[PDB]
């Protein structure tokens, strides 16, 4: 919408100035130069406008192959619920889950699969007592 | 209402333990959004059609002065320039007098006409081509500026004539690092050069258009220099052929629109997608 305001407004200026006195002999020339502009505004334009279609396609993609890792780590998360249920000391946020899951990045879906749970193990396990520390590794593993 | 009886099939449980008036408050929605995108479409294709008219109408009757005329600027009254002295048509200098009238002797000696300084048409081309020939003649007897006008192809000659009506030849000749690359035919390191110089800092608009002309040897950025370049907006009435796409889907479009807003307050993330890829199908 930036763009197309842009267009809109040198669109104006164009229209605005084309009828302005009669002649334009040698201004509106001068105007031209910034319709002149106006083309290549208008380029930039079909250049977002191309890279659109191409966008859309690869992105719808790029959430089908990270699918997997959503759904691993909704029921790795839900086993850390479940260890809160337990006893007052084991609760998990969501907002925790996903500020571990931050650490694995700061066959590559695969890599980053191995590290949520090698990651998610790495942290949690200091909250929870030698019990719940085997109970996890056995659980996730 | 196959979505209504779909919503509440796939989501709602128990034997009609609720009411519709999803389908109502989805009803209402579309009629606002069918509405408004109808309306903004509409003023839009009243706009481009409008302003096609206006280019129909533009098109009336039917080179280097377009060139010149572009970034100095054509006057058919005396007027002046950015030192304040006398000039008319296309940078052509009459008198550096402060004198009024110094201005309408010597024109009128010119183009052999009693004129107060109001010129026709073809007497601007006519004074314009004169001073150019003359421009030429010159930079051929400076011995710094030759060896390159001679190089040069008509074009980048047309823009090293456009240096000259600027800076005056004694100016351009300064240039001799972005000359000598002009010569030995490398064009882009001559423009990186002719982008540094105090030329451009003051005038960075048209440096940079005989830059681009120097570099590609082409009309473009400024033979297209016809007004003929404006007839070819014309060809971006290809929105008209857009909107019949945009307009066509705009029903379904407002469909999904009301029934997001209205069934789907309430719905999980995943239920959202698999009721859109219901109401898609």
């Amino acid at each position: 919408t930036e763009y197309k305001l842009k267009l809109k407004n040198l669109e104006k200026r164009l229209l605005e100035e084309l009828n302005n006195s009669q002649g334009n002999m040698l201004e509106n020339d001068e105007l031209m130069v910034t319709l002149n502009n106006l083309k290549k505004e208008a380029m930039n334009i079909e250049k977002k406008l191309s890279e659109s279609e191409e966008f859309f396609p690869q992105f719808d993609n790029l959430v089908e192959e990270y699918s997997i890792i959503g759904k691993h780590s909704v029921k790795i998360f839900s086993m850390l619920e479940k260890f809160g249920q337990f006893h007052w000391f084991y609760g998990i946020s969501i907002g925790q889950f996903l500020s571990c899951f931050k650490r694995v990045f700061i066959t590559r879906v695969d890599e980053i699969l191995w590290l949520l749970y090698q990651e998610v193990y790495c942290q949690f396990s200091t909250a929870l007592d030698k019990k719940f520390k085997m109970i996890m590794a056995m659980t996730m593993f | 209402i196959h979505f209504d009886r779909n919503f509440y099939q796939k989501m709602k449980v128990g034997v009609n333990p609720r009411s519709p008036g999803y389908f109502i408050d989805g009803l209402r929605a579309l009629v606002k959004l069918v509405t408004a995108k109808y309306q903004d479409l509409q003023e839009n294709q009243r706009f481009v059609n409008v302003g096609l008219e206006k280019l129909n109408e533009s098109v009336l009757k039917v080179n280097i002065f377009e060139m010149l005329r572009i970034d100095e600027g054509l006057r058919l009254k005396i007027y002046k320039d950015t030192e304040g002295y006398y000039t008319i048509g296309i940078g052509h200098l009459l008198t550096k007098s402060p004198s009024l009238n110094a201005a309408k002797s010597e024109l009128d000696k010119a183009i052999g006409r009693n004129t107060n300084g109001v010129i026709t048409k073809d007497e601007a081309e006519k004074l314009f081509n004169q001073d150019v020939d003359a421009a030429v003649r010159g930079i051929l007897r400076n011995a710094k500026l030759k060896p390159v006008y001679d190089s040069l192809d008509a074009v980048r000659r047309a823009a090293l004539i456009n240096m000259v009506f600027q800076m005056g030849e004694t100016g351009v000749a300064g240039f001799t690092n972005s000359l000598r690359m002009l010569q030995q035919k490398r064009w882009d390191e001559a423009a990186v050069n002719l982008a540094k110089s105090r030329w451009y800092n003051q005038t960075p608009n048209r440096a940079k258009r005989v830059i681009t002309t120097f570099r590609t040897g082409t009309w473009d950025a400024y033979i297209s220099l016809v007004k003929s370049l404006t007839f070819e907006k014309e060809r971006w009435l290809n929105t008209t052929k857009q909107f019949s796409k945009t307009s066509q889907e705009l029903i379904g479009n407002c469909i999904i629109s009301s029934i997001y807003e209205t069934y789907f307050g309430h719905l999980n993330e995943r239920e959202r997608a698999d009721m859109l890829v219901i109401l898609k199908r």
